[PDB]
RNA sequence: CAAUGGUAGGAGAGCGUUCUAAGGGCGUUGAAGCAUGAUCGUAAGGACAUGUGGAGCGCUUAGAAGUGAGAAUGCCGGUGU
RNA sequence: AACUUGGGAGUCAGAACAUGGGUGAUAAGGUCCGUGUUCGAAAGGGAAACAGCCCAGACCACCAGCUAAGGUCCCAAAAUA
RNA sequence: CCGAUAGUGAACCAGUACCGUGAGGGAAAGGUGAAAAGCACCCCGGAAGGGGAGUGAAAUAGAACCUGAAACCGUGUGCUUACAAGUAGUCAGAGCCCGUUAAUGGGUGAUGGCGUGCCUUUUGUAGAAUGAACCGGCGAGUUACGAUUUGAUGCAAGGUUAA
C-alpha cells in the first residue's frame, strides 16, 4: 500500500469539450466520447472518483451509419406492461430526436454503476450547429484517427 | 526422583485418540466410520468369519 | 532530489527526508544502509539508467526493524469439513532517506 | 397466509414510524388560565 | 438540578405506554401536565401520577422552582410480564402476555 | 437411562404431532434423565513384577542416599511419648522439614512422639514404600533398621 | 470427576462476536450468523489480497497509457521501446513519474522512441 | 537444494476444561466470575489494564477424566416475529 | 521408485468430455463396456453466467516482473497495429 | 463421587402441585445481611410505587434480596442515509469525528472492484432437497473382562505368580 496516487474532488479539474458529429460514425465517435467522460485520457485516472471531462456533441443530426442499418438496426423498449414492447428504427431516431440516439449510444458504453450514471450526466447532445454552453468556455476536440 | 518433577520413560505413554470432537482432529463428524451401512451403526458390523 | 531504488523485489520512489518501509534487510537499528541499485534520478537533472544509473548510491538511516500488523489467513471449503486458519506478520524495515547521490 | 421469514428489527421499526398519536388539540382557557380542548368546556372551570 | 420518579410494575404494556410518553419528552412541566390530562389513553393518568411525584420530589427534596422545570427525560422499560392462557378451539391453549412497565420521569431546571 | 426413575411410556405418538420422535422421558438428550457413559465403580490398582518392586525400592533409597539425605542413628530410647523432645531431637540432627524416620520394629513411643509434628512420618523397615521415601527430604534410620533393610532388600 | 462446560463456550463465542463488529443487524449480535459472516470474510480477504495486486497493476497500466498517448505513442509501443532500451522501471514507478515529473516522463518517452 | 490443494480415511504434534499428587505462589492493600480495551503467539488459545464483584484461585511437573457443540422436526428455560 | 511382513482404514450410487464399440432410431444431458482427462476431492485465469470444456495445481506476505488459454473500439487490462 | 438443567423424582413441608374412572403417570421451585440492625420520620399518591432521610462495609445487598451473561426491549447521541437493484461482506478509498495495551492508531463512511449463507446428503445443491425463530444450559466411541498388535520397562533359557 505504498505510494499509488489517488485523485479526489479537491484536485480534480474537469474541462469542457465540443465534439463535432458532422461526418462521423455513431459507434466510433461514441466510444471515444465515452472514454473522455470516463476520464481515461487523464494520467490521474482513479476508478472510484469521477475524474474526466464534460462533452458537448453539437451537430448530431449529421451522424452516419454504415451499411443499411438506417432501416435495420431497430431500437426496442418495454413499458413493463403485457405486450408493451415497441420499436423505432435508427433512421427514424435520427430524423426525430437525434440527440437521444447519440445519448443512448454513448450511455450504453458507460458502466451501469452510480458513478457511471453521474459520468453520463456530463454529456450534452444537440441536433444542430449551436449549443447554449458558451459560458463554460468549451474547447474544440478532434477525434483520434 | 522428586515427587514434583517426576517423568515417565520416553516412549512409554501416549495420549489416546478422542473421536468425534471437531473436524480439525480428523475424526469429527462420522468419527472414522465412513458414511453409511452396518459399519457406521452402533453395535453394527458383522460376526467375525 | 528524486530517485528510484530497487529493493526487496520491488521499486520505491524516494526523496531525502522521507520514511520508507521495505522488506526486511540484514541491518541493525540505527545503522546506515546504502541502496546501490538506482534506476532513475529526477528533478532538474535526469539520469535514466539502462539497467542501473552507475554510481548513484542512496544512503538511509535504518530505524525500527519490525513486524507488520497481524493478518489472519482463513480459508474454508463449503460442504467439506475443511478449513485452515493461521496468522501472519510480515517483517519490515523502516528507513529514512538522507542522501541521493549521483 | 403465514410469514415466510422473520421481520427484522429494521423492518419492524420502519413499519411503525407512523404508529403514533398526536398531541391534543388544546388551547388555554380564557377564563381560568388552564389548558382545555378547543370547542370543549373547560373542565377545571366550566366556562364556554 | 434533577428530580426523579419511578412507577414500577405498572400493569400496562410498555409498548402502549411509550406512545403517550413520546408526547411529553422534553416539554415544559405545565404543558406536559396539560397533555397528559387531555390525551385519552389508559396510560395518561399513570404517567401523570409519576410526573406529579417527580415535581413534588423536585420541590420538596431539592427546592427547585416548578415553573422553570422541563421534562428532562421520560421513558418506560419492561417489567416482569405475567403469563396467562386462553382456551382456543379443539382443546389448544394460546399464551397471553400481560406485560408490565417501569415508568421513569426525570425533570430538570436545565442548569448546573 | 435404565436407573433413572420412571420414563417407561412413549411420550407421544411416533407420527402426526409435528414434534421430534421420542421414546422415553429419560433419554440422554432430555433434561433430568439418562447419562450415557459415566463413571462406574472400579479399581485403579495394578501389579508390577516382584523384582521391579524391589528395584524401585532400591532406586528410591539410593536416590535418597546420594543427595546426602540419609542420616543413620544408633537408637531412639524414648521412654515416654513427648512431641517436644522429638522436635528437639530432629532440630539437633539438622533435618529438613520433611523427614521419614525408620525404626527396626514398631516403636510405639517414637510413633506417638512424632504423630503431631507436621511433615514427619514414622515407619518400620518392612513398611518402607517408594512414595513415602520419595516424599521425605531426609531419612533418619536406626542402625538396626538399616541392617534389616540391607538384609531384606538384597 | 465431572466437568461442566463453564466459561469456555462464552469466551469463544464472544471473541467471534467482537470480530463481527460493524456488520448489519443480526450479523454483529448472534453467534450463529456472525460466525458464518466472519468465515466468509476470511475467505473474501484471502482472495482479495491476491486480486489487489492485479487491480493495482491495471490501474498503473491505464495511467501509463493515458500519459503515453499525450506523446502520440501507445502503451504497447512505449513498453516495447522501454524494453528495447533496457529500462526496467515498473508500471507503478512509471505512473508515479508521469504524475509527478512530466518532463522526466517525456524523456523516458523519447528514449523509448529512439530505441525503435 | 527440494516439498507443503484436498473428501472417506491413516499418521503425528499440540491448545484448552474439571479433579488429584508434590513443589512453589497469589488473595479484603480485593479471588473466581462478568464487562470493555487500539495486546501477544502459526492455530487451538495466553496475558495486561480499568470498571463490576466480594472469597477464593493460579503457576510447574505428573497423574486421571461426566474434557470442548451450530445443526439430531434434539430436551429444558428465557425472549422475540 | 519397487517388493515383502505386520497395525489402521475408507470405498462396492459415480458424472461429463474426447475417442473405439454394442443397444436404441449412425435419438437422448439415454444405457452398457474398452481407453485418456477432468470433476468427484481442485481453489485461480478463459468460455457472459455455467462441478465434468480450454489453461493451470493455492505454504504465507508484497501497491514487483515474465507468460498460458483467451484477448487488445467502449463497458473492460492491452493494437481503432 | 454430584454441587441446584447436576446429584435421588424430591437439598425447599415430594410421590406433593397437576393429569387420569382407574391402575398408573409425575413436576417446577436453594442463596439479603456478620447481625434484622428488615428503611423511625418528611414528601407525591386512594393504593401500588417512588424521592429524600436513616441502618448497614455495601441498599442497582430492600425481601422476586449473592454474582447478574446472552437473546430481547428502550433512551441519548459521534459518523452516515430519501435516483437507489443489496447472501449484506471483503479489497481500494476521500470527507468528517476521536485519541490507544503508541503502533506504519480508533469510529464512521461518498464512491469503485470482486462476491448466490451454513450443515446434511449427493454424480451434481445458491438450490425451489434436509435441518435450525433467536439466546443460554444440557446433549453422542465409554468401562469391565478376554484376544491381538506396537512402544516402554524388568529379568532372561527362563519369565511370572492366582486365590
Ligand atoms: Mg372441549
Ligand atoms: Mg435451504
Ligand atoms: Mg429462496
Ligand atoms: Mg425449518
Amino acid at each position: 500500500m505504498r505510494q499509488t496516487f489517488m485523485a479526489n474532488e479537491s484536485n480534480i479539474e474537469r474541462k469542457w469539450y465540443v465534439i463535432d458529429a458532422e461526418g462521423q460514425t455513431l459507434g466510433r465517435l461514441s466510444s471515444e466520447v465515452a472514454s473522455i467522460l470516463r476520464g481515461k485520457n487523464k494520467v490521474t485516472y482513479t476508478p472510484h472518483v469521477d475524474t474526466g471531462d464534460y462533452v458537448i456533441v453539437i451537430n448530431a443530426s449529421k451522424i452516419e451509419f454504415t451499411g443499411n442499418k438506417e432501416t435495420d438496426k431497430v431500437y426496442y423498449r418495454h413499458s413493463n406492461h403485457p405486450g408493451g414492447i415497441k420499436s423505432i428504427t435508427a433512421g427514424e431516431l435520427r430524423r426525430t430526436n437525434p440527440e437521444r440516439l447519440i445519448e443512448n449510444s454513448i450511455k450504453g458504453m458507460l458502466p451501469s454503476t452510480r458513478l457511471g450514471e453521474k459520468q453520463g450526466k456530463k454529456l450534452f447532445v444537440y441536433g444542430g450547429a449551436e449549443h447554449p454552453h458558451a459560458a463554460q468556455q468549451p474547447e474544440n476536440y478532434e477525434l483520434r484517427g | 526422583m522428586k515427587l514434583h518433577e517426576l517423568k515417565p520413560a520416553e516412549g512409554s505413554r501416549k495420549e489416546r485418540n478422542r473421536v468425534g470432537r471437531g473436524v480439525a482432529t480428523g475424526n469429527g463428524k462420522t468419527s472414522g466410520r465412513g458414511h453409511k451401512g452396518q459399519k457406521a451403526r452402533s453395535g453394527g458390523g458383522v460376526r467375525p468369519g | 532530489m528524486f530517485a528510484i531504488i530497487e529493493t526487496g523485489g520491488k521499486q520505491i520512489k524516494v526523496e531525502e527526508g522521507q520514511e520508507i518501509f521495505v522488506e526486511k534487510l540484514d541491518v541493525n537499528e540505527g545503522d546506515t544502509f546504502t541502496f546501490d541499485k538506482v534506476l532513475f534520478v529526477g528533478g532538474d537533472s535526469v539520469k535514466v539508467g539502462a539497467p542501473t544509473v552507475e554510481g548513484a548510491t542512496v544512503t538511509a538511516t535504518v530505524n525500527k526493524q519490525g513486524r507488520g500488523k497481524k493478518i489472519t489467513v482463513f480459508t474454508y471449503k463449503r460442504r467439506k469439513n475443511s478449513k485452515r486458519k493461521k496468522g501472519h506478520r510480515q517483517p519490515y524495515t523502516k528507513l529514512t532517506i538522507d542522501k541521493i547521490n549521483a | 397466509a403465514v410469514p415466510k421469514r422473520r421481520t427484522s428489527k429494521t423492518r419492524k421499526n420502519k413499519r411503525r414510524t407512523h404508529f403514533k398519536i398526536s398531541v391534543p388539540g388544546m388551547t388555554e382557557c380564557p377564563n381560568c388560565g388552564e389548558y382545555k380542548l378547543s370547542h370543549r368546556v373547560c373542565k377545571n372551570c366550566g366556562s364556554y | 438540578m434533577e428530580a426523579k420518579a419511578v412507577a414500577r410494575t405498572i400493569r400496562i404494556a410498555p409498548r402502549k405506554v411509550r406512545l403517550v410518553l413520546d408526547l411529553i419528552r422534553g416539554k415544559n412541566a405545565a404543558e406536559a401536565i396539560a397533555i397528559l390530562k387531555l390525551t385519552n389513553k389508559a396510560s395518561s393518568p399513570v404517567i401523570e401520577k409519576v410526573l406529579m411525584s417527580a415535581l413534588a420530589n423536585a420541590e420538596h427534596n431539592y427546592d427547585m422552582n416548578t415553573d422553570e422545570l422541563v421534562v428532562k427525560e421520560a421513558y418506560a422499560n419492561e417489567g416482569p410480564t405475567l403469563k396467562r392462557f386462553r382456551p382456543r378451539a379443539q382443546g389448544r391453549a394460546s399464551a397471553i402476555n400481560k406485560r408490565t412497565s417501569h415508568i421513569t420521569i426525570v425533570v430538570s431546571d436545565g442548569k448546573e | 437411562r435404565s436407573a433413572v426413575s420412571g420414563g417407561g411410556r412413549k411420550p407421544w405418538k411416533q407420527k402426526g404431532t409435528g414434534r421430534a420422535r421420542q421414546g422415553t422421558i429419560r433419554a440422554p438428550q432430555w433434561r433430568g434423565g439418562g447419562i450415557v457413559f459415566g463413571p462406574t465403580p472400579r479399581s485403579y490398582a495394578y501389579k508390577m513384577p516382584k523384582k521391579m518392586r524391589r528395584l524401585a525400592l532400591r532406586s528410591a533409597l539410593s536416590f535418597k542416599a546420594q543427595e546426602n539425605g540419609l542420616t543413620v542413628v544408633d537408637a531412639f530410647n524414648f521412654e515416654a511419648p513427648k512431641t517436644k523432645e522429638f522436635k528437639n531431637v530432629l532440630s539437633t540432627l539438622e533435618q529438613p522439614k520433611k523427614v521419614l524416620v525408620v525404626t527396626e520394629n514398631e516403636d510405639v513411643n517414637v510413633e506417638l512422639s512424632a504423630r503431631n509434628i507436621p511433615g514427619v512420618q514414622v515407619t518400620t523397615a518392612q513398611g518402607l514404600n517408594v512414595l513415602d521415601i520419595t516424599n521425605a527430604d531426609s531419612l533418619v534410620i536406626t542402625e538396626a533398621a538399616a541392617k534389616k533393610v540391607e538384609e531384606v532388600l538384597g | 470427576p465431572r466437568v461442566k462446560g463453564g466459561t469456555v463456550t462464552r469466551a469463544r463465542r464472544k471473541k467471534t462476536i467482537k470480530l463481527a463488529k460493524g456488520y448489519f443487524g443480526s450479523k454483529h449480535t448472534l453467534y450463529k450468523v456472525a460466525k458464518q459472516q466472519v468465515m466468509k470474510s476470511g475467505q473474501y480477504a484471502f482472495r482479495d489480497r491476491r486480486q489487489r495486486k492485479r487491480d493495482f497493476r491495471k490501474l498503473w497500466i491505464t495511467r501509463i497509457n493515458a500519459a503515453a498517448r499525450q506523446h502520440e505513442m501507445s502503451y504497447s509501443r512505449l513498453m516495447n521501446g522501454l524494453k528495447k532500451a533496457g529500462i526496467d522501471i515498473n508500471r507503478k514507478m512509471l505512473s508515479e513519474i508521469a504524475i509527478s515529473d512530466e518532463k522526466a516522463f517525456a524523456q523516458l518517452v523519447t528514449k523509448a522512441k529512439d530505441a525503435l
